[PDB]
RNA sequence: AUACUUACCUUAAGAUAUCAGAGGAAAGUCCUACUGAUCAAACAUGCGCUUCCAAUAGUAGAAGGACGUUAAGCAUUUAUCAUUGAACUAGUUCAUUGAAGUCAUUGAUGCAAACUCCUUGGUCACACACACGGCGCGGAAGGCGUG
RNA sequence: AAAAAAAAAAGGUAUGUAUUAA
């Protein structure tokens, strides 16, 4: 019986893809921290629609979805 | 008295409140019954004085 | 707001709407709440391509609608009164 | 109450989060009725939790039917009637009288 | 806020347009503030009424934000 | 053409004749009168215009004639959503000295109407 | 625990903590140690910018932006680029914020 | 000149006919209390 | 909040969606509404124009083509007069605002379809919504199913002969003065 | 009368799947056992798959964002 | 912190807003609501020319822009120069401020320190 | 018109009368379907990153922040403000102005008027008993009265009983002043 | 308007320019028809400030419209899908069955003109005066400045 | 050596019933 915001705080610093709404673009990336809006923060991050990123801010209106 | 209830009220309480009416006026006419006996009373008692 | 007690003071008289998909539905207002969701009684539609049918009920979500066409003779409305007196509110 | 989405909050919490109360397979309690008439008043005791009420609603199905919530909403209920009964009864005792019968035995 | 009035649509069958193109027609179960839509025996309408009509579900619930007009077609 | 006075807010301005752009295109022109906290805006004599996809490619770059199909809705109310920006038109019928008296002479009557009823209201 | 309960300084605490532990602590970190910031908007157009403030909605003033565009019709590509000294960056445009090593 | 319903403990005038009667009818306080009294006869069984 | 109601200038306290769907719908707020409409409605006939007046310095070639041409004598009515003859024409306009001739209505009265149009609570398009403009009738026919078997012969004794074409009052004695044939 | 979120949460008990219609933009749909949601109408959403619109790939326990959601339908 | 409360300070000030359509304005600045709503005096605002061998700009800033009144009718190009324009606020997408003016200085909130020198 | 379902009679239903029917202009803009915004956002490249370096050694240095040192100089302030606290709460048996005898004799007034005098403050405390000691306590820096001093009496349960007296209403009436009363507190 | 009966319901919070200095009840707060600076509003008041305000020495003209006519103007492009049978080239016509089907084809799109009619203005005063680009009285709309 | 109680309806809108004149 998990709700959204438990899941979000059971998969910070853990590898989480995250699609965006747009060009089925997902970030692959250890999860840093969440905000009550759920914007992401990301270490490592990579970029698939090949790339490899730093760290991300991702804001919470153009996540599609987040997964494990 | 269903068609001048039915207008405004819902369908699904016209039901209970048309059986709620029935029920009000069966009172009413016992009340009036009561009445009755009571002005016959009142008639039997001037009669015996 | 005085827009949206115009639209409260339009209830029982024939408006046009114009959704924000294109559409056009002319009919008489039956209801309308402050967040401009109406619904409308015995009303002809215009499709956003000009088919026009008949609708005895319509209910329209208020984000979707465009702009609401009232009947002119609202416009001298009471609501307009820039300077106005009002009593005073009764105490409760 | 000030926004729809704080709102819808407090029903999910209500929805997801001995004590009682409702009990009978209809709606009741003597409380939830009355709210905002003249003869309630305010917070009732234990909680009428949706999730509770879903749980019981669905043990209906489950049928294990036993009735001690019944037994503890006689203790509820009929008291509640015999106090609606007393009411009639002192509205029948101002009613009928008053100055009245002195003119009466004028008459 | 102030939920919305459907309180005479319920219970009676109703067609409403799903965004854009869709238009979904089902016998209105609930409702909420956000004019979140619950209803039964959904059907999504389309040209040909009998052949391209397909059931839903038993029960389908309706995002607020994509319900456009909303008319019953009943009493 | 007109001038609008150089610091003018939306409060400033009622009863001038404005032109409202929406997201879509179309322009609704005509007197404001009332409008609110997201702004949406009530419109008294309005005609919408709309440039047809015709007549669009004679707006590309290269004396233009544009044919600007218009219809006219009277006493509207816009909303705030579909609102992108606000022109000035025209200036209203009456002048501002000329706004300056009927507000005086309406505010004396406002009063005049409070003590009627006041008076009214007290004795019987 | 939800907003309208708070008072006036919890809500001034809460947003001090937001910024300083939090996803736009990549923002704020960003800020102070003069790291430029790469930012892509909806527009579909990125920019390279330095980041002089920020808020809340993301919302941000930026020093020394270099905006770059693509197009393409008919897959026939353009690249081009557009400086900018002093730059106000509404939030809502903003998707993918990356804090350049 | 006026009945108290057993139901509501509220006071019924016979002149004001049936239509001004069903605004007390489908009240709170009414129709709560006929919910009641037909709760306590299933409690009964 | 609290619902000011400027119609009635009564207030009302907290409003709620029942309480003011309750006054709106009151009679009294009905009445005063109503008549406030009236009045700001009949302001727009009763106000003049008073369009402002544009004067010209009159050409000398027009002041003498106009000299020549005698001057016209003008009507002025009596104050008595003139109140007269204005409630007389204002009550003229109100009486042909509300004529809208109906006879098409009277003519086909005897008809076979007549019960399903001119009835017009049993329409379809118009006859729903009667039923829900029907008042809540607080306290205190022509069925559809009509057929032609009922008044088969619609003349025995039953029908009343076209009403005459109506004349304007002024002109009254342009009529001619006699009939071409006896009527009884 | 059944409010929508109450039968959602008939949703989470029951264990019912259900296919779910995202925007028409995206063209894709998702299917799976929605666990739990939130006031928003974001809902988490175990043993997921998405269709384009059957070959589509398995996802997971995924987190899908109310903003998105179409039609919840099992 | 609201960071509009920055652009209040801006008044008075020759700036482009860079709206969602692509449509650009040049102006001289005034009063900024606390939604942003940005009301500007003396404007020319115009769209740009994407080159790329003729790609069809925006059909609805076009429409938009001719439908002002302003757009003269010997324009070349596409622009349009009028007085007073009140633009909503979630038009906007980008702001360009002058060159000249120093952040650190109107950066400052009064607020922001209002909070620090009572605790 | 006909029906006019309203609460309006027929004349008022009549007075209400619509323009006509909207005339029907075809929509020049984009269907809701097919409304978006801009798909197939070109992500971060790596070759963004690699064009990342062109910026790099053009502005290597950015501007210094100068409205950030404003706030800098407030909390660094606090901080110097807590070392002063520091500096005082280091420094009763050395004080010895406070040395003199046991403190559950000694009561402290407070909000006394620095124009007031011993005798009358010896007066006003010898009301409710024996005067042992007594301080007033006046700045180190130069001799303006502070406002507070120190009486020892005889007996504690006399020192309770002004405390409780004098200071329990309305503080004390000495000179124009009211002056509150307590315990020494230290 | 008063009395009685019944129904429907009840308080988002806070604040009213900012900054700085001096004073009253080491830290902070509150306060001072206290002192300065800046800002804002109203009211006055000025600028050789800017723009505009129609013929009568004539039957005109300027701005804006027609949801006006010519006008079936001229030039273009359009009028449903599926199933079965017959003929047919190797797609076409006719008949039957089903589905939906804004009206229009005197339409719709583009192009242009002529005519007619509506609303508006100081239709003010002095002047019919050979200049190198003013300094009549007002009204409308602004900008700037002082109090 | 110690001791003991509390002060209160509010008032808005709507519907029905009765009264306010030859
Ligand atoms: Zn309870
Ligand atoms: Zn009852
Ligand atoms: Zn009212």
């Amino acid at each position: 019986p998990v709700n959204p915001k438990p899941f979000l705080k059971g998969l910070v610093n853990h590898r989480v893809g995250v699609k965006l709404k747009f060009n089925s673009t997902e970030y692959r990336g250890t999860l840093v921290s969440t905000d009550n809006y759920f914007n992401l923060q990301l270490n490592e991050a990579e970029e698939f629609v090949h790339g490899t990123l730093g760290e991300i801010f991702i804001r919470c209106n153009n996540v599609l979805y987040i997964r494990e | 008295a269903a068609a001048a209830a039915a207008a405004a009220a819902a369908a699904a309480a016209a039901a209970a409140a048309a059986a709620a009416a029935a029920a009000a006026a069966a009172a009413a006419a016992a009340a009036a019954a009561a009445a009755a006996a009571a002005a016959a009373a009142a008639a039997a008692a001037a009669a015996a004085a | 707001g005085i827009p949206v007690k115009l639209l409260n003071e339009a209830q029982g008289h024939i408006v046009s709407l114009e959704l924000t998909t294109g559409a056009t539905y002319r009919g008489k207002l039956v209801e309308s709440e402050d967040s401009m969701n109406v619904q409308l009684r015995d009303v002809i539609a215009t499709e956003p391509q000009g088919a026009v049918t008949h609708m005895d009920q319509i209910f329209v979500r208020g984000s979707q609608i465009k702009f609401i066409v009232v009947p002119d003779l609202l416009k001298n409305a009471p609501l307009f009164k820039k300077n106005s007196s009002r009593p005073m509110p009764p105490i409760r | 109450m000030s926004t729809p989405a704080a709102e819808q909050r407090k029903l999910v919490e209500q929805l997801m989060g001995p004590k009682i109360c409702k009990s009978y397979l209809v709606g009741e309690c003597p409380y939830d009725l009355f709210q905002g008439t003249k003869q309630s008043l305010g917070k009732c005791p234990q909680m009428h939790l949706t999730k509770h009420k879903i749980q019981y609603e669905r043990e209906v199905k489950q049928g294990k039917t036993f009735p001690e919530f019944e037994r503890e909403y006689l203790a509820i209920l009929s008291r509640f009637v015999n106090e609606c009964n007393g009411q009639i009864s002192v509205a029948l005792q101002n009613l009928k009288h008053t100055a009245e019968e002195r003119m009466k035995i004028q008459q | 806020v102030s939920t919305p009035e459907l309180k005479k649509y319920m219970d009676k069958k109703i067609l409403l347009n799903i965004n854009g193109s869709r238009k979904v027609a089902g016998i209105l179960r609930g409702y909420d503030i956000f004019l979140n839509v619950v209803l039964d025996d959904a059907m999504e309408i389309n040209g040909e009424d009998p052949a391209n009509n397909h059931q839903l579900g038993l029960q389908t619930v309706i995002r607020g934000n994509s319900i456009i007009s909303l008319e019953a077609l009943d009493a | 053409k007109i001038q609008v006075a150089h610091s003018s807010r939306l409060a400033n301005l009622i009863d001038y004749k404005l032109r409202v752009l929406t997201q879509d295109g179309r322009v609704y022109i005509g007197q404001l009168m009332a409008f609110d906290k997201h702004m949406n805006l009530v419109l008294n004599e309005c005609i919408e215009e709309r440039v047809p996809k015709t007549q669009l490619d004679k707006l590309r770059p290269r004396t233009l004639n544009i044919k600007v199909e218009k219809r006219v809705l009277g006493l509207t109310i816009l909303r705030g959503e579909q609102i992108l920006s606000t022109v000035v038109e025209d200036k209203p019928l009456l002048s501002k000295k000329e706004r300056l008296v009927r507000d005086k002479k309406e505010k004396k009557q406002a009063q005049k109407q409070t003590k009627l009823r006041k008076e009214k209201e007290k004795k019987p | 625990r939800p907003k309208h309960e708070l008072s006036r300084a919890e809500l001034e605490e809460l947003e001090e903590f937001e910024f300083k532990h939090g996803p736009m602590s990549l923002i704020n970190d960003a800020m102070v140690t003069r790291t430029p910031v790469i930012i892509s908007l909806r527009n579909n157009h990125k920019i390279i910018a330095r980041v002089k403030a920020f808020d809340r909605h993301c919302n941000m003033v930026l020093e020394n932006v270099k905006e770059l565009w693509t197009e393409k019709k008919g897959k026939n590509v353009i690249n081009r680029e557009r400086f900018i000294s002093k730059l106000f960056l509404r939030g809502d445009s903003v998707i993918v914020v990356l804090k350049t090593p | 000149k006026l009945q108290v319903c057993e139901v509501c403990g509220a006071y019924l005038s016979r002149l004001d006919t049936d239509r001004r009667l069903a605004d007390h009818f489908l009240g709170k306080i009414h129709l709560g209390y006929v919910k009641m009294r037909e709760d306590y006869d299933r409690l009964m069984k | 909040t609290r619902y000011y109601c400027e119609y009635c200038h009564s207030y009302l306290t907290h409003d709620t969606l029942s309480v003011r769907k309750s006054h709106l719908v009151g009679k009294n707020h009905l009445r005063i509404t109503a008549d406030y409409y009236r009045n700001k409605a009949r302001d727009i006939i009763n106000k003049h124009n008073h369009k402002r007046r544009h004067i010209g310095k009159r050409g000398r070639k027009e002041r003498e083509n106009s000299s020549q041409n005698e001057t016209l004598k003008v009507t002025c009515l009596s104050n008595k007069e003139k109140r007269h003859i204005m409630h007389v024409k204002k009550m003229n306009q109100k009486e042909l605002a509300q004529t809208s001739i109906d006879t098409l209505k009277l003519l086909y009265d005897g008809s076979p379809g007549y019960s399903k149009v001119f009835v017009d609570a049993n329409r379809f398009d118009i006859g729903d919504l009667v039923k829900a403009s029907k008042l809540p009738q607080r306290a205190n026919s022509r069925s559809r199913d009509e057929t032609c078997e009922s008044n088969p012969f619609p003349r025995l004794n039953n029908p009343k002969k076209l009403e005459p074409p109506k004349i304007l009052s002024q002109w009254s004695n342009t009529i001619p003065k006699t009939s071409i044939f006896y009527s009884v | 009368m059944v409010p929508p979120i109450n039968c959602i949460f008939n949703f989470l008990q029951q264990q019912t799947p259900v296919t779910i219609w995202l925007f028409e933009q995206i063209g894709i749909r998702i299917k799976g056992k929605i666990v739990g949601f939130d006031e928003f109408m974001n809902v988490v959403i175990d043993e997921a798959v998405e269709i384009p619109v059957e070959k589509g790939t398995p996802l997971g326990k995924i987190l899908l964002k109310g903003d998105n959601i179409t039609l919840i339908t099992s | 912190m609201k960071l509009v409360n920055f652009l209040k300070k801006l008044r008075n000030e020759q700036v482009t807003i860079e709206l969602k359509n692509g449509t650009t304005v040049w102006g001289t600045l005034q009063s900024v609501s606390p939604q942003m709503n940005a009301i500007l005096t003396d404007v020319k605002l115009t769209l740009p020319q994407p080159r790329l061998n003729k790609l069809n700009s925006n059909g609805i800033a076009m429409a938009s822009l001719y439908l002002t009144g302003g757009q003269q009718p010997t324009a070349s190009d596409n622009i349009a120069s009028l007085q007073y324009i009140n633009i909503r606020g979630n038009t906007i997408r980008q702001i360009i401020l002058p060159d000249s003016l120093n952040l650190d200085s109107l950066l400052v909130d009064q607020k922001q320190l209002n909070s620090l020198r009572r605790s | 018109m006909n029906y006019n379902l309203s609460k309006y009679p027929d004349d008022v239903s009549r007075l209400f009368k619509p323009r006509p029917p909207l005339s029907y202009k075809r929509p020049t803009d984009y269907p809701y379907a097919k409304r978006q915004t801009n798909p197939n956002i070109t992500g971060v490249a790596n070759l963004l990153s690699t064009s990342l370096k062109h910026y790099m050694e053009e502005f290597p240095e950015g501007s210094p922040n100068n409205h950030l040192q404003r706030y800098e100089d407030i909390k660094l302030s606090k901080i110097k403000n807590a070392q002063l606290l520091d500096r005082r709460l280091q420094n009763p048996n050395v004080d010895p102005h406070i040395k003199d005898t046991d403190p559950y004799r000694t009561i402290f007034i407070g909000r006394l008027p620095y124009d007031l005098d011993e005798i009358e403050l010896q007066k006003y405390f010898v009301k409710f008993g024996e005067i042992e000691k007594i301080r007033i306590v006046k700045d180190k820096i130069t001799q303006k009265s502070k406002g507070y001093a120190f009486i020892v009496f005889k007996d504690p349960i006399s020192s309770k009983m002004a405390f409780k007296e004098i200071g329990v209403h309305r503080g004390i009436q000495i000179k124009d002043r009211i002056c509150i009363v307590d315990i020494e507190r230290g």
